[PDB]
RNA sequence: GGCAGCCAACGUGUUGGCUGGGUAGGGGAGCGUCCUGCAUCCGGUGAAGCCGCCGAGUGAUCGAGUGGUGGAGGGUGUGG
RNA sequence: AAGUCCAAGAGUGCGGCAGUGAGACGGCGGGGGAUAAGCUCCGUGCGUCGAGAGGGAAACAGCCCAGAUCGCCGGCUAAG
RNA sequence: GGUGAAAAGUACCCCGGGAGGGGAGUGAAAGAGUACCUGAAACCGUGCGCUUACAAUCCGUCAGAGCCCUCGACGUGUCGUGGGGUGAUGGCGUGCCUUUUGAAGAAUGAGCCUGCGAGUCAGGGACAUGUCGCGAGGUUAACCCGGGUGGGGUAGCCGC
């Protein structure tokens, strides 16, 4: 009712009309007046432990682990040219599921481009690896690379 | 001929082909009930005292389970905001009389 | 389910009461239930299933005690001081029937019904009545003992 | 998430105007003044079906006392005296037999009649 | 003196129901040779031509 | 079921209780009995009511082929059109509402056999 | 004859005993609405909304039961 | 010392969340008042109302009877 | 603020001074006609069924005659494990909210409907209580590096 425009002056006198009394026409109850306990803008961000956020990753890939969804891959692609085609029908010959989440590392571009446009397939560096994606996915992809880089950066 | 049959606790006029419904009974239907009287009448003739009473029966056949009229109650006190809505349907047992 | 009269069921009779030495409040009160059908075992409150009552005689009814010269019968036109009142021993020479009349209709419900159930009694001053043609049957007032 | 409150709103309006059919005036027309009705028609509904017994076995009694007295039985010598013979028979089937068979209610007024006492004023 | 209270749907319609028009009583007349209806008041103006039947 | 037919005014600029009360006089009768009371009715609203009845009479004659003497008014009822609001001042700074009502007229005419 | 709370007795949820008026007020368990992650299903062979019918639950209420109107979205499960 | 003891849903201690802190009448013991008030101020393991429906008292918060889990067109009683 | 996919926005005829409407056309639809998507409620009509002019009514409730409608079996109407509408007549019956020792109250608030209108959010805040991780340890702040929700960061803080 601060926000609101106008709404200063004090709209009749307080006694004598016959009128509910009233403070400002932008009280909460006029129309056009001011939102009680509105939306106001906020951050939802959580502060959630490093070791919580590392172990929950740890128990959704052993999920997929155990359940046989980790796959293995030196190229999603042969060559420096992207082919969404090859990597359609490569894909096709590891899962038939429709959700893949694809590891690869930074520098492969190739790869990345390759599967980027394929409808359920979802990209990701090992470093940015979350429990979000891997429980969204039904089968994990890994880059040889990025698999090793992942294991090293953790088990080390 | 006819006779008062005690049933759930109630007491109900029936002859033979009578449909009565009554408090619920734990029988399949088309399972045979057989039920005390309280009062015979064979035309003319009452019959009254406990001891012959005793001695006869009434057979019914359970023709279906039901359920009584919904009961919608809502009780209320003014001016102290107490409200309470409850529902209530009675289960019921349908017979019919074969014989006395 | 009880029973419940139905269009055709209601049967009446005719009742004639001489009301000669009986006590006032005797006479009223056994007409209101015959009036009433409290007698039947098919009475219903919502239904007038009574019988018609003949009163003959009702100016040699007895009222007991000096309530025939203090016994007031009131009545109010609705102007200012409109009160009037007439003893029962007065009433009873100027309208006879009336005192009888008054006695039964103050032992029936004050309600729509209550009227309705009026229709029923008849009272005469003297030992004749004009309703010979309904074959009236003498009703004594009895006592059923216990 | 702005929420528009008529979706859930409406459903116990239609509700309580449904209920309110037949009634007089505002009663059966406007949601507030039919709501109101209906907490003292529930509350009515509900003390009448408590009522309802004893009203019902008013009119028992009256019509088993219209027929005892045909009898020459008061209906509490009556009472009394079914009560010794052990007759079971409640009283809306004594009404019924009142008005549906008059023979049988005799019956069981001679019944009564020779259970009672000798002398029913006497001690014990 | 303001009205108490308001009026209920059944008071208001039978006061109301008061307020009606009546219709004239009218009789035929010969003008032209067609035979038209006119109030009985005015059948010595018809004749004579006085009234405009339209 | 007799052969029918319809006209509307709508629009009408009369209030539709005032409209009710001419409608009142003509309900039942045939169209020529109609006409005729409607024409010595002292009320206003009874000209608008009049050229109702009269087209839908014509509708009956010309689109539906019936013929005007065995023509009825059958059905008929005013329903109130749009309400135009106005002020009217008053003493002392009050102002008040005048509402200019208008109505809506239906007429159904069905040929019977006389 | 149906429901519920507490407790007991045993059983892989039923039996029994006791108890169940209630304002301020405390505790517990739910209904309906919208927006969303994920998973599923329905929809120009007619979604929502609205008006009815016939029914349903102990209550908020329900109808993936059906007519009419209508014209493009909606339901369900589990979480936020 | 026993009783109650599938509970009075009792006491005691600590902690979370309270509300309340205008009371009324009736019985009994008293002050103030004129041994007046439907008065006023206290006491009472006294009651009811408050927060209590049902029956009685013609009607009638505070009196008498009795504490409403729901259903029944069964039965017996309380005050009256 | 919303016609319709498209203006194809209704040629022509009929009643009328017009307004408006009825035929005829356009359209999948005019139950889309520039008053236009859907079209609730208050509020206002018309038609049909039952009821009501001897009656004292918080407007209802529980009994309930009579009439009307409908679903079954039988036959010409009559009965049922029925279902609806209306309701003569009988019993019972002092609105809702607020605020009070106590209000149907002749105390306060509300003419009616529709829509709107009140314990919300921020902070390594404080106390308590669930839940999850780690555990004699637990945890990072700023900040740094990732197009993210991820990784790093020991200064601190709280236990000891
Ligand atoms: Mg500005
Ligand atoms: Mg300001
Ligand atoms: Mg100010
Ligand atoms: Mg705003
Ligand atoms: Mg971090
Ligand atoms: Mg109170
Ligand atoms: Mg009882
Ligand atoms: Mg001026
Ligand atoms: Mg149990
Ligand atoms: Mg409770
Ligand atoms: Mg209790
Ligand atoms: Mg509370
Ligand atoms: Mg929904
Ligand atoms: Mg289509
Ligand atoms: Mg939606
Ligand atoms: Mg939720
Ligand atoms: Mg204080
Ligand atoms: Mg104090
Ligand atoms: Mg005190
Ligand atoms: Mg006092
Ligand atoms: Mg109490
Ligand atoms: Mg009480
Ligand atoms: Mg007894
Ligand atoms: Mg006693
Ligand atoms: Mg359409
Ligand atoms: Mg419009
Ligand atoms: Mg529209
Ligand atoms: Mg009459
Ligand atoms: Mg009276
Ligand atoms: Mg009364
Ligand atoms: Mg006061
Ligand atoms: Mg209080
Ligand atoms: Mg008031
Ligand atoms: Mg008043
Ligand atoms: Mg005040
Ligand atoms: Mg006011």
């Amino acid at each position: 009712r601060g926000e609101v425009s106008g709404g200063g002056k004090k709209p009749y006198r307080q006694k004598g009309t016959g009128r509910a009394r009233q403070g400002s026409t932008r009280a909460p109850q006029f129309t056009g007046g001011g939102t009680v306990h509105g939306p106001k803008p906020r951050d939802y961000s959580q502060r959630t432990p490093k070791k919580m956020i590392a172990a929950a990753l740890r128990g959704a890939l052993s999920d997929r682990a155990r359940n046989d969804r980790i796959h293995a891959v030196t190229e999603l692609v042969e060559g420096q040219t992207p082919s969404t085609k090859s990597a359609k029908t490569f894909l096709g010959t590891l899962t038939e599921n429709k959700k893949v989440l694809v590891v690869i590392g930074r520098t492969d571009e190739v790869g990345a481009k390759s599967v980027r446009n394929l409808p359920g397939v979802h990209v990701i560096s090992p470093d940015q690896l979350n429990t979000y994606d891997v429980l969204n996915a039904d089968d994990v992809v890994f880059s040889v690379e990025a698999l090793n880089a992942y294991i090293s950066a953790n088990s080390k | 001929t006819y006779a008062i049959v005690k049933t759930g606790g109630k007491q109900y006029k029936v002859a033979a082909g009578d449909v009565v419904k009554v408090e619920k009974l734990d029988s399949e239907p088309g399972a045979s009930v057989s039920l005390p009287v309280a009062l015979v009448v064979d035309g003319a003739n009452v019959t009254s005292k406990a001891d012959d009473l005793a001695k006869v029966a009434v057979t019914a056949e359970v023709l279906e389970h039901t359920k009584g009229p919904k009961i919608r109650i809502h009780k209320f006190k003014n001016k102290t905001g107490y409200h309470k809505r409850q529902g209530h349907r009675q289960q019921l047992t349908v017979l019919k009389v074969t014989g006395i | 389910p009880t029973y419940t009269p139905k269009a055709g069921d209601t049967t009446r009779s005719w009742y004639v009461i001489d009301a000669s030495d009986v006590v006032l409040g005797r006479l009223a009160s056994a007409a209101a239930t015959l009036l009433r059908g409290k007698h039947k075992p098919t009475f219903t409150p919502n239904v007038d299933g009574g019988d018609f009552v003949i009163v003959i005689n009702a100016d040699k009814i007895a009222v007991s005690g000096d309530k025939l010269t203090k016994k007031f019968a009131y009545r109010h036109s609705g102007y200012p001081g409109g009160l009037r009142k007439r003893t029962i021993g007065e009433l009873l020479e100027k309208h006879p029937t009336r005192v009888v009349e008054n006695a039964i209709i103050g032992m029936l419900p004050h309600n729509k019904l209550g009227r309705q159930i009026q229709k029923k009694l008849k009272v005469y001053a003297g030992p004749d009545h004009p309703h010979a043609a309904q074959q009236p049957i003498p009703f004594e007032i009895k006592q059923v003992a216990q | 998430a702005r929420v528009k409150r008529a979706l859930n709103a409406q459903k116990k309006r239609r509700t309580v105007l449904k209920a309110s059919k037949g009634y007089r005036g505002q009663r059966s027309r406007l949601y507030r003044k039919a709501k109101e009705q209906q907490l003292h028609s529930l509350t009515y509904a509900y003390r009448d079906r408590r009522a309802r017994k004893g009203e019902f076995r008013k009119l028992w009694i009256s019509r088993i006392n219209a027929a005892a007295r045909a009898n020459d039985i008061t209906y509490n010598r009556l009472i009394q005296g079914l009560k010794a013979a052990g007759v079971e028979v409640d009283r809306k089937n004594l009404a019924e037999l009142a008005v549906s068979d008059p023979a049988a209610f005799t019956a069981l007024v001679d019944v009564a009649r020779a259970a009672l006492p000798e002398d029913v004023n006497a001690p014990s | 003196a303001v009205p108490k209270r308001r009026m209920s749907r059944a008071n208001t319609r039978s006061r109301r129901a008061q307020w009606k028009a009546e219709a004239p009583g009218l009789v035929t007349v010969s003008v032209a040779g067609q035979q038209r209806k006119v109030p009985r008041r005015l059948l010595k103006a018809a004749r004579l031509g006085l009234v405009d039947l339209d | 079921e007799f052969p029918s037919a319809t006209a509307k005014a709508r629009y009408v600029r009369v209030s539709a209780t005032k409209a009710r009360r001419v409608i009142d006089l003509v309900r039942g009768k045939s169209v020529e009995e109609a006409l005729d009371i409607l024409r010595w009715a002292p009320q206003a609203a009874s000209e608008p009511v009049a050229k109702v009845i009269a087209s839908a009479a014509a509708n009956a004659q010309n689109n539906e082929g019936l013929d005007p003497s065995t023509l009825v008014v059958a059905t008929v009822y005013a329903d109130e059109g749009p309400t135009a609001k106005r002020i009217r001042p008053r003493a002392q700074g009050r102002a008040f509402r005048i509402r200019k009502r208008t109505s809506h007229i239906t007429v159904i005419v069905e040929s019977r056999p006389p």
